[PDB]
RNA sequence: UUACCACGGAGUGAUUCAUGACUGGGGUGAAGUCGUAACAAGGUAGCCGUAGGGGAACCUGCGGCUGGAUC
RNA sequence: GAACUGAAGAGUUUGAUCAUGGCUCAGAUUGAACGCUGGCGGCAGGCCUAACACAUGCAAGUCGAGCGGAUGAAGGGAGCUUGCUCCUGGAUUCAGCGGCGGACGGGUGAGUAAUGCCUAGGAAUCUGCCUGGUAGUGGGGGAUAACGUCCGGAAACGGGCGCUAAUACCGCAUACGUCCUGAGGGAGAAAGUGGGGGAUCUUCGGACCUCACGCUAUCAGAUGAGCCUAGGUCGGAUUAGCUAGUUGGUGGGGUAAAGGCCUACCAAGGCGACGAUCCGUAACUGGUCUGAGAGGAUGAUCAGUCACACUGGAACUGAGACACGGUCCAGACUCCUACGGGAGGCAGCAGUGGGGAAUAUUGGACAAUGGGCGAAAGCCUGAUCCAGCCAUGCCGCGUGUGUGAAGAAGGUCUUCGGAUUGUAAAGCACUUUAAGUUGGGAGGAAGGGCAGUAAGUUAAUACCUUGCUGUUUUGACGUUACCAACAGAAUAAGCACCGGCUAACUUCGUGCCAGCAGCCGCGGUAAUACGAAGGGUGCAAGCGUUAAUCGGAAUUACUGGGCGUAAAGCGCGCGUAGGUGGUUCAGCAAGUUGGAUGUGAAAUCCCCGGGCUCAACCUGGGAACUGCAUCCAAAACUACUGAGCUA
């Protein structure tokens, strides 16, 4: 229904928002080798639960800060 | 260089700008009277300015002076502040 | 444009019977076909590999009177069309209106056929086509314009076409002086003295 | 305004027209939203003089498209 | 009248381009001077790093290598 | 059925060889330029440099059926006898208020390395004219141009004093929708014009009915625009740190709309070797060139987006602009002046000066297709359609045809016999494309006016709308494509090269001089390499040279190279990021595979056809756009998860 992305969170020293790292694998156009890529996105967290190291999910949603258009779905894995 | 049609339009717009500025100023002060009342926390004269303000802001919103969406937003924020004032 | 000049030199350079002259006389009685033209006609010297292809290229060019720009495009169209680039080649310039008229025998030589065709004296399918390079199709009828029916040149050439080898793929009615193109000839129907594989290899350089 | 007009798409002294659905502000031969048919004023043999694709012509007409004075005549001629 | 702000002005840096007395090496030259350093054991085997010395190729010491001849 | 069929090497290091290795060449192409030469036609292209400055002419006007005034005819009545003057009449077409347009169309690529472009998604929005639906268009008021007069100014023009109209402006009434709301209520508009008319009334204008064009409120659609997210988008690390509205939060303001967009306060955050920041360059894409392909180079014409309009900035009006031919200010330049002040912005179409190797007419018409206005007629349109110049390119045609030994003459070579120029000429017959002249001759035209008829509507047979009938009229180009007749071979061949690469050789003159030259190289007295002649070669209204890209170059090697000695293994360990990881079972499905759906604009590339006498060219359909997104299946391998095993 709605495209939700999964990634590892990296930073939570902000207020009501957490930064998630997205893992991608795009082949090199010529050499055809998969190279791991990074996509850090500023996710919004209405209340704060996610700490550093937890896998979470996020949706492209309302722009609600200057760099925050994605908000959390839930924690799929918690970094105990 | 300059066509007579362009000269007429500039004359027409200048006449309309003076006419519009007077009307746009009327909207601004009427809301301003309300905002001064809420900021002074004077409830009794808050709606008196407010009830005096609601006619004019849609009177020029329908005229196309401030657009109806702007007028609608002003009513809600002003009503909410007066609603918040009446506690 | 077109080559205008002495014709034995074209045959003498290569040493093959180029049909630039009417079959009234054999070429040896007209020209010294056993020497290349010019001052040094009696020398020797082996031709290089590229030279053989180029001489092969100009034989097809000089026989039909075609410049290479059309031939290169004719090669391109032959390279375009499906099948072997070899036999796709010769069919393309065998369907020329001037060459078809020469096969019909309305001209003793393709030079006569070209001038006769270009002078609006030939109508194919009833419409006058005055261009040498028109590509006729299978089933197309090629006729001579009625005002040009009394031309002695076609009258002379039609008999000269008798003692030249009756070509099978087209038939001619003498009384109407009109012929129909049945179908494009295959490799066996044309002379085997040519080497169309030398055509393709040269243009790959 | 969306309009159905003819886009001159032939050659010198040999006009060819594309029956084109487009906004009225765009140029004649420029931007469009959809081509629906064509018109050949100089068709000689097997060339179809006018093909209309009557289906899509009604849809844009039902959407408010206003055909030009040439297309309206050609539209009637197609149906007559 | 205040806020914003263009032009313009001041100071102090950075960078880039062009020039500059003079000076250093490099390359090419029709070939001049001084030697003969390497190529043969090239007539003290050569070369590498480093240090010192000398018009110059170079020389000498220390370590390393054979990409050294005879045997 | 078709959308592919596609790949050459040579010269040059040495006494000679093999390898390595660079250089050069044979090819395709260009918005090309230069030299020699030059007949025509079709199609196309044509300032790549100074986004330099611009004389001159046009490029955005239109509506009287929104409104006020002027000009005021046809047609009638009068003094005179209609020379000359006075009344009715309102046909027109006009400066100005208003409406719409001017934000389209057209030009340029300066800026811009991402607020742009491309791909795929998302939601918060606005959207004139257009379409469909719904509810209305009721009643008043106060002005101002134009107009008359006065003053000031050189001009540009400005300022008072009086008059007047509106579909100009503003109140009041009303609200199917609509806006806000303690969901109880509150708030918000408009404009009339034209044709015709059976009754009724009338101030005698009209009221009233109908039709059409309008206007208001609002919903939906379409179009267009705004915004957001993820990926991609040149070179440089001899540019490694950058950023305090900075990065989040809260309240408030602001936008049509979210958002540090702005602000107040709180926290110290945010980006960056996955290349931030900085420097240089640069519009981006579809596409174009080259290549077997993978790739490389490139972003003309045409199309989509963007940015710009003499430079910088700013807002106003408007649905839409921060507006090429609109406004304001500042600056440089040009110009006028009465010295106080004013006017302008060709990167619109022509054209000019200048720069450059280099790129065109101060053209015709709105006939066609579009655009704006208008009810329509109709007007404007340097958009567009055509024409002028240029071999600039692609394509097509011609400059003759057959016979013709005398192997004529002359030239060249010569062995002095002869050969070559050479059936080539001369001659004899012949046709005459194209060019010239004359004659005929489509189509690009859809339509408009007028009259009649039929249908729809309305109370109406009237008005109006639509379908037909008859007549008259619309072609810029154009003096058309195209077709006939006359005449005469008559009007039409030049360029490069000949030592090898590379097809094509002798002589004469010169003698390391003159010179040639892409490389090897040639020329120092018997030069197939210099200059000339003859001959030949290749090409041909073109031929060569240059400039540039790709190829050859497997010479940046993914396809597809190397590193003992030819250039190349870090002096050697450890180790971070990363890259890759033994074997078994199960799960998952990101990779992987197949299918489906949406999208991947059109044009172009390609395949099959159609129309220009063919071709170039145009065009029908298909294929393709190798990508992205979603969904559905599969679990051999990779990734992940869980559980093991010992190599």
């Amino acid at each position: 229904t709605v495209r939700t992305l999964t990634g590892r969170v990296v930073s939570d020293k902000m207020d009501k928002t957490v930064t998630v790292l997205i893992e991608r694998r795009v082949k090199h156009p010529i050499y055809g080798k998969y190279v791991k890529r990074s996509t850090k996105l500023h996710a919004h967290d209405e209340s704060n639960q996610c700490r550093i190291g937890d896998l979470v999910t996020i949706r492209e949603t309302r722009p609600l800060a200057k760099t925050k258009a994605w908000t959390l779905v839930d924690i799929v894995e918690r970094a105990v | 260089a300059n066509t007579p049609s362009a000269k007429k339009r500039a004359k027409q717009a200048e006449k309309r700008r003076s006419h519009n500025a007077s009307l746009r100023s009327m909207v601004r002060t009427y809301i301003k009277n309300v905002v001064k009342a809420i900021d002074a926390k004077d409830l009794e004269k808050a709606q008196a300015a407010f009830t005096a303000a609601v006619p004019v802001i849609d009177r020029m919103a329908d005229k196309g002076i401030i657009h109806k969406n702007k007028a609608a937003r002003h009513k809600s924020r002003l009503s909410g502040h007066i609603k918040a004032l009446s506690t | 444009a077109r080559y205008i000049g002495p014709k034995c030199k074209l045959s003498r350079r290569e040493g093959t019977d180029l049909f630039l002259k009417s079959g009234a006389r054999a070429l040896d009685s007209k020209c010294k076909a056993e020497n290349v033209p010019g001052q040094h006609g009696q020398r020797r010297g082996r031709l290089s590999d590229y030279g053989l292809q180029l001489r092969e290229k100009q034989k097809v060019r000089r026989i039909y009177g075609v410049l290479e720009r059309q031939f290169r495009g004719y090669y391109q169209e032959a390279s375009r069309r499906k099948g072997s680039t070899g036999e796709n080649l010769l069919q393309l310039l065998e369907c020329r209106l001037d060459n078809v008229v020469y096969r019909m025998g309305f001209g003793s030589t393709r030079s006569e056929s070209r001038q006769l065709v270009s002078h609006k004296a030939i109508t194919v399918n009833g419409q006058t086509v005055n261009i040498p390079s028109y590509q006729v199709k299978a089933g197309d009828v090629v006729a001579v314009r009625e005002k040009s029916k009394n031309q002695l040149r076609i009258a002379q050439a039609l008999e000269l076409c008798g003692q030249r080898g009756r070509v099978e793929w087209v038939e001619v009615d003498l009384d109407k002086k009109a012929g129909t193109f049945k179908s494009a000839p295959a490799r066996s129907d044309l002379s085997a003295d040519i080497n169309e594989n030398l055509i393709v290899e040269l243009y790959s350089k | 305004m969306v309009t159905i007009r003819l886009a001159r798409g032939g050659s010198k002294k040999r006009p060819f027209y594309h029956l084109t659905v487009t906004n009225s502000r765009n140029a004649r031969d420029g931007r469009f939203v959809e081509r629906i048919g064509f018109f050949n004023p100089v068709a000689t043999g097997g060339e179809v003089r006018l093909s209309v694709d009557q289906e899509r012509a009604t849809y844009w007409l039902g959407q408010g498209a206003q055909p030009s004075e040439r297309v309206a005549q050609l539209l009637k001629d197609a149906a007559k």
